[PDB]
RNA sequence: GGCCCAUUCGGGUCUUGUAAUUGGAAUGAGUACAAUGUAAAUACCUUAACGAGGAACAAUUGGAGGGCAAGUCUGGUGCCAG
């Protein structure tokens, strides 16, 4: 019984911690990669 | 090498075998194991074909 | 020029994003969210190195400089721009070589 | 693009100084520095040149005007004692860091610098002494110019360091006095974040007001009833008794009494809102 | 009457509805340049405020509410202090007065991240006494000082990194967060010698009244008897019911070989089955990685150096190294820990 | 195992008092080199760079 | 005194600990432990992970 | 898992 | 040793200020005289929401129940679930953690089960959009309370999901000097296991005595049904003063008994609406103990709020003393300059709290 | 054995390497009896005595790569990959 839980619980924690990973490396790149490329739009435009 | 020290980059000393067990033999390692492995698989893989 | 025509801009460490990644000196792990003091803007800044994020705490300024890539890297996370040069007045490479100790 | 970057180094952390808008408490100066470096003569002869009266012995807090509006209190620390180094490191709003010049930096002196950085670093002013000892000149700019680079590590490039050559009567020079009296005036203080949270006094004055009868009935070994007396910092002090307190190296105690009591050493400036004759010390 | 009750006392429904036929009585209620300045006129905004509500207060209000304020001259009056403070009082040595937050007074488990000094010649160990400066107090206590483990678990560490951080707990009187402190092995004159002292540097992460530190603990086995995959191993465990605790546990060879303990084996007590992915050889080594828990010793010993006579010569617990000199004990060893060389024969196969 | 025991303490007590003889006379205390130059942690570098 | 009473408790608390140190570690606290090493029936009692 | 990390709880001597 | 209380008047602020303030407290002579002495079932079971809340609190219950010693641990929060007994409401349980939750060291995720309304204690609307808002003025950004079944009285079955997101250092200093302009009424008319018929008939009533009025009155009709819907038949409404202008809310709530009319319902709240407005200056008196509690523990900083003659009651007199006996804060009141009302003004100053649990 | 060229396979050339031991000579930074220097004095130039093997009389700054554990983490189609 232990055994169950113990698999249970390390499989949720993998599966929240991956997902927490996923959103703010995505998150970061989503907002600063639209300032980087607004910014190197405006150098070229000089 | 950048932005990293001499001290991080040391050699970890590896162990050896107990003396208890020092009739059985050399206490093999990582390195030591992949050589039988490969070279039972090479054999099988002859002996199959 | 990024920060509205200076070289280096002076901020306030409002948390590390990526401490809490499992991954060793990941380029997660090295970012920290700095809010700009010029205008109030959050921004998300590189670390050097895993070692040198232990110096950087919250509520503490931070001078900024840009993180300039020669070429794609597998592990870096392309947006954020910026590195950090000072912490509480004090070089934070001179940290790292144990030149000086951050004055509090 | 200097202009960009000059306002950039305007910019700070904002913070919250709680000194008050009047009669704030006098400074807290450390004179901190290995054994015979001259801790007693440089107050002495500080206290003369901004009092104009000298006193031959000298034993804990010592409070002078020094200005007009500003107020200074001297603390001799010992220094074989490590325990006091700490807890003057932790209130002292200005320290003058005594080092011999011709022997060089010293152990204690680096400690003390080091325990100040991690509380808070105040203001630091290097004084160099024993600079007559040394026979030739050109080894002495040498000296001079190397105890000063290396105090700038310690403490932000291009940090104060003075110089002080012999002793006379027990005096210093009194041009070179008169130079570090006015820089203590002159300088600016920072806030802190420690001192600008908690409530701290530093004792004038030790006074035991246990009953002699009741000393002698039960034994010396009754616990005492003392009063202490120092000017209040930082933070405000609440009037209601019972507010806990820790003395350092004594333990915690809460506060069974308290009253405010006229100040023994009011600023000038503080009377004529309502000079030689104005300088006063207590 | 109470506030248990949420809902405040209203009139009777009919009183209410007649004075409310006429709803006429409440009727009457339907540039800084940058951001630093900003902050700081908000600072000095809400400061002035303060002058102003406390001018319009009566001195004797001002004082009950602010309190003392900084500049005055006060006599604070104390009880309950030992006799040896004012035996001993010597007027060179500073007295001190600090005022307490709530969480100053409360006592518990406090989590700091810990270096050596850069000065300091030796590296601290686990459960050896260091003198704390934290806040307005000094005092000795015992840290353990642990590893995340990829931030997995809280792992107790035997020694300081050498030139690094590393996570510390000790037990003491709590402080808030950001709150830096410095640690020293000797304050006496006597043992001062020439060495630096400030032993450790560091600043308060968080605190708490519990703690789950834990420690690696290895089972170790020897395999007599290999059968291809599996194999029956030995000296793991001492009775079969030990085994039945740990039936399907992990285990690995020291050659990398991952495994599973199956079952107990009836004779002799302690044996059991394991199967492994490869064969296994008799000269490999069984490991069992477990983790056992770890304790913060409660050990508080303030200093009191104003107390004493000498005032410059407390003494308090001795150092790991000290106590063995003193009893005349050497240093514990284990001879298969020691490293050696080994040459290794060129391996050749049938 | 005492002769061999009474060896190692008196090796140790023998390093004690040799680290004991580098405590000058003099109550005064000097920084060492560590502390004077502050080269902190650098690379191995060949005597070759210095001239 | 009560600080002299105070100071003879820590004085026992200081030997106590003192001798801890110096004592051999219980078997967990040891790194490696073996059947031999520890005693019989041990691993019922922990609760290990 | 709820005793894991507690130090406190109630005390009922009723 | 112990900041001693009498009786069981104030027990959940008495508790909760122990807790905020750090300061252990002794609570004595709980119901000495009444037939059945000693602390109620909802008593005992407010006691044991604490310690899931807090770590290393001692509290000691004496062996009659008439005395408790509380000795006050740091707030830890998590993730727990309270099963809340039937002689009480969750809002009974909810609104003491609302003082606590932004105090912690992690996020509130607490899952309340039992009965979801009563007479006179808070309920869920009330706590939804009367008290909240008045935290988010506080600087708690984010606090939430998820209702995912209603449960109406004697049976109940409902649960509610308390989430405070925003953990803070300490609540922004507070100045509200004016009297805010209303600019619309809002509420929410319920009902549970029977036709919806009845939620109009209520909105019918409330609209009735509001049309006078020359701002908007929108009313939601939230009839709740199927599984959801609890285990017993029941109807309440909520009606809602809001302020557009600086986000301040009044408001007054009740529920429907067996052989009630629905308009009639409709129309009391709706009056005492009216009445708490008038009543109100800044903040209404059932958002009152909050807003004091929450200036008392800012920083070291002088708070302003404006507060009505008719406010300041015997149940506003007893808060300030409690806050006193833990706190030692005095609140200082002052006329306004005005003349055309009768209005206070309450100073505070913060005792400088600050969240010392969080991990940084 | 060292080195050079070459995607590939390979091709070209010869006194090289030491992570070894050792000798006596030379001199400046420095410290200084001096003199010169200068209103006096410092500095410079000159010069009795001392001043070199880790010549510890202990210049830096930056970059490119390796390799190691009964170590930790992640994903998988065992023994793999990151
Ligand atoms: N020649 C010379 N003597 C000095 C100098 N500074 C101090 N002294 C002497 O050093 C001695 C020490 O004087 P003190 O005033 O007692 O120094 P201190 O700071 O009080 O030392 P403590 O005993 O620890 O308090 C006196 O004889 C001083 O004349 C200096 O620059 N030159
Ligand atoms: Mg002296
Ligand atoms: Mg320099
Ligand atoms: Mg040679």
């Amino acid at each position: 019984f232990e055994a169950r839980q113990r698999i249970e619980e390390k499989n949720k924690e993998s599966s929240d911690y991956h997902a927490k990973m996923a959103h703010i490396v995505n998150t970061i790149n989503t907002e600063e990669g639209a300032e980087k490329n607004k910014y190197e739009r405006e150098r070229k435009l000089r | 090498a950048k932005l990293v020290h001499d001290v991080q980059k040391k050699q970890h000393r590896e162990r050896s075998q107990l003396t208890s067990r020092s009739r059985y033999g050399f206490l093999e390692k990582h390195k030591d194991y992949v050589k039988r492995a490969q070279d039972f698989h090479r054999k099988q893989s002859t002996l199959k074909v | 020029s990024p920060f509205g025509g200076s070289s280096h801009a002076k901020g306030i460490v409002l948390e590390k994003l990526g401490i809490e990644s499992k991954q060793p000196n990941s380029a997660i792990r090295k970012c920290v969210r700095v809010q700009l003091i010029k205008n109030g803007k959050k921004v998300t800044a590189f670390v050097p190195n895993d070692g040198c994020l232990n110096f950087v705490d919250e509520n503490d300024e931070v001078l900024l400089a840009g993180f300039g890539r020669k070429g794609k890297a597998k592990g870096d996370i392309p947006g954020v721009r910026f590195k950090v040069v000072k912490v509480s007045g004090v070089s934070l490479l001179a940290l790292w070589k144990e030149k000086k100790e951050k004055p509090r | 693009q200097r202009s960009s970057d000059v306002n950039e180094r305007k910019l700070h952390v904002p913070m919250v100084d709680r000194t008050p808008e009047d009669d704030p408490p006098p400074f807290i100066v450390a004179v901190v520095g290995p054994p015979g470096t001259g801790k007693t003569t440089l107050i002495r002869s500080l206290v003369r040149r901004m009092t104009k009266s000298t006193l031959n012995d000298i034993q804990g807090p010592i409070t002078v005007v020094s200005g007009k509006h500003r107020r200074l209190t001297f603390l001799e620390c010992p220094a074989d004692d490590l325990n006091a180094m700490i807890d003057i490191a932790k209130i002292a709003d200005l320290v003058l860091l005594l080092i011999d010049g011709n022997f060089g930096f010293e152990m204690e002196t680096m400690e003390f610098l080091n325990i100040a950085q991690h509380h808070g670093m105040p203001r630091v002013l290097g004084v160099a002494t024993h600079l007559d000892l040394f026979k030739s000149q050109s080894t002495l700019r040498a000296s001079k110019k190397r105890l000063k680079h290396r105090f700038w590590t310690e403490v932000y490039q291009g940090a104060k360091l003075f110089y002080l050559s012999g002793v006379i009567n027990g005096r210093y020079p009194d041009r070179e006095i008169l130079n570090l009296s006015r820089f203590i005036s002159v300088m600016k203080f920072r806030p802190l974040k420690w001192r600008n949270e908690h409530p701290y006094m530093l004792a004038d004055r030790f006074t035991d007001l246990t009953h002699p009868e009741l000393i002698e009935t039960q034994g010396l070994q009754i616990d005492r009833k003392v009063a202490i007396y120092g000017y209040l910092h930082g933070t405000p002090l609440p009037s209601a008794p019972g507010t806990r307190v820790h003395i350092a190296g004594v333990g915690d105690f809460s506060v069974a009494q308290i009253e405010k009591l006229p100040d023994p050493c009011p600023t000038p400036f503080y009377q004529q809102k309502l000079d030689d004759k104005d300088k006063l010390i207590y | 009457v109470d506030l248990e009750k949420f809902v405040p006392y209203f009139d009777t429904f009919e009183k209410l509805a007649k004075k409310w036929k006429s709803v006429d009585a409440i009727k009457e209620r339907f540039e800084y340049d940058t951001w630093y300045e900003l902050q700081k006129a908000k600072i000095s905004k809400q400061l002035e405020i303060n002058n102003i509500e406390y001018q319009e207060m009566t001195p004797e209000q001002r004082q009950r509410i602010e309190g003392f304020k900084a500049g005055s001259y006060v006599r604070i009056v104390f009880e309950k202090v030992p006799m040896e403070f004012v035996k001993n009082f010597n007027p060179k040595f500073p007295i001190v007065m600090g005022g307490l937050l709530p969480t100053e007074i409360k006592f518990g488990i406090v989590k700091a991240r810990l270096r050596r000094h850069r000065w300091h010649k030796k590296i601290l160990k686990t459960n050896d006494p260091l003198v704390l400066s934290l806040g307005w107090r000094r005092f000795q206590t015992l840290p353990i000082y642990t590893t995340t483990d990829s931030r997995t678990r809280t792992r107790m560490l035997k020694y300081t990194p050498e030139h690094t951080y590393c996570n510390a707990a000790f037990y003491g009187p709590l402080c808030s967060p950001n709150t830096p402190f410095c640690g020293v092995q000797i304050v006496a004159n006597s043992d001062t010698g020439n060495g630096f002292r400030i032993a450790a540097t560091g600043i308060v992460e968080e605190i708490d009244v519990n703690i789950e530190i834990v420690k690696k603990l290895k089972l170790v086995g020897f395999p007599y008897k290999i059968f291809k995959n599996t194999a029956f191993i030995k000296d793991m465990f001492s009775s079969a019911m030990e085994v039945a605790r740990f039936e399907g546990a992990q285990i690995k060879t020291v050659s990398g070989i991952r495994g599973e303990i199956k079952r107990a084996l009836s004779k002799p007590e302690g044996h059991y089955r394991a199967a492994f992915e490869d064969k296994i050889l008799m000269s490999d080594i069984v490991i069992l990685r477990s983790w056992y828990p770890v304790r913060v010793k409660k050990f508080y010993n303030p200093v009191t150096s104003l107390l004493l006579k000498e005032k410059t010569e407390w003494k308090g617990l001795r150092l790991t190294g000290q106590i063995r000199a003193a009893m005349n004990l050497e240093t514990p060893s284990n001879p298969d820990s020691a490293y050696h060389k080994i040459e290794r024969v060129e391996r050749h196969f049938n | 195992k005492e002769a061999h025991k009474n060896a190692v303490i008196a090796a140790r007590e023998g390093k004690l008092a040799e680290l004991a003889e580098n405590v000058s006379g003099d109550g005064k205390r000097a920084i060492n080199y560590q502390i004077l130059k502050n080269k902190g942690l650098t690379p191995k570098r060949n005597k070759d760079n210095r001239n | 005194s009560s600080f002299e009473k105070q100071q003879i408790e820590i004085r026992k608390q200081i030997e106590q600990l003192e001798n801890e140190a110096v004592a051999e570690k219980k078997w967990s606290l040891k790194g490696e432990v073996k059947a031999k090493d520890r005693p019989e029936d041990a691993l019922l009692t922990e609760e290990l992970e | 898992k709820m005793m894991k990390n507690k130090r406190g709880g109630v005390i009922d001597k009723r | 040793k112990y900041t001693t209380f009498q009786g069981s008047q104030n027990f959940r602020l008495r508790i909760v200020l122990a807790t905020l303030s750090g300061k252990p407290i002794k609570i004595e002579k709980i119901r000495s005289g009444d037939l059945n002495p000693g602390l109620k079932d909802y008593e005992v079971s407010f006691l044991r929401l604490i310690e899931s809340v807090t770590n290393g609190s001692v509290i000691e219950i004496s062996y009659t129940g008439t005395t408790v010693i509380y000795r006050p641990g740091i707030i830890v929060g998590g993730a727990s679930t309270h099963i809340c007994p039937s002689s009480k409401p969750v809002g009974y349980f909810v609104e003491p953690m609302l003082y606590l939750a932004p105090f912690s060291k992690k996020k509130f995720s607490i899952l309340f089960k039992g009965i979801t309304a009563s007479h006179n204690d808070a309920g869920i609307e009330a706590i939804k959009w009367g008290l909240m808002p008045v935290m988010e003025k506080f600087g708690v950004r984010e606090c939430a309370l998820h209702t995912l079944k209603r449960g109406s009285p004697p049976l109940g079955g409902g649960e509610v999901h308390l989430v405070v997101d925003s953990l803070i250092a300490q609540p922004i200093t507070m100045h509200e000097i004016d009297r805010p302009i209303i600019s619309s009424i809002t509420g929410v008319a319920y009902s549970t296991r029977v036709s919806p018929s009845l939620v109009n008939r209520m909105i019918d009533g409330a609209k009735k005595v509001l049309k006078n009025l020359q701002c908007e009155v929108n009313i939601t009709a939230d009839v709740w049904r199927g599984e959801n819907s609890g285990k017993s038949p029941g109807w309440g409404i909520t009606l809602v003063a809001q302020s557009k202008q600086k986000g301040w809310s009044y408001f007054a709530e009740d529920i429907g008994d067996a052989g009630s009319i629905p308009e009639e319902l409709g129309e009391k709240v709706a009056c005492q609406l009216l009445e708490e407005i008038s009543k109100s200056a800044a903040v209404g008196r059932n958002q009152l103990p909050l807003a004091i509690v929450y200036m008392v523990i800012g920083k070291e900083d002088i708070g302003r709020l404006r507060i009505n003659k008719e406010q300041i009651d015997e149940r506003f007199i007893i808060l300030l003393r409690d806050i006193k006996k833990i706190f030692n804060t005095e609140v200082f009141l002052k006329p306004v300059d005005e003349a055309d009302n009768e209005d206070m003004i309450a100073t505070i100053k913060g005792i400088g709290f600050t969240n010392t649990s969080k991990k940084i």
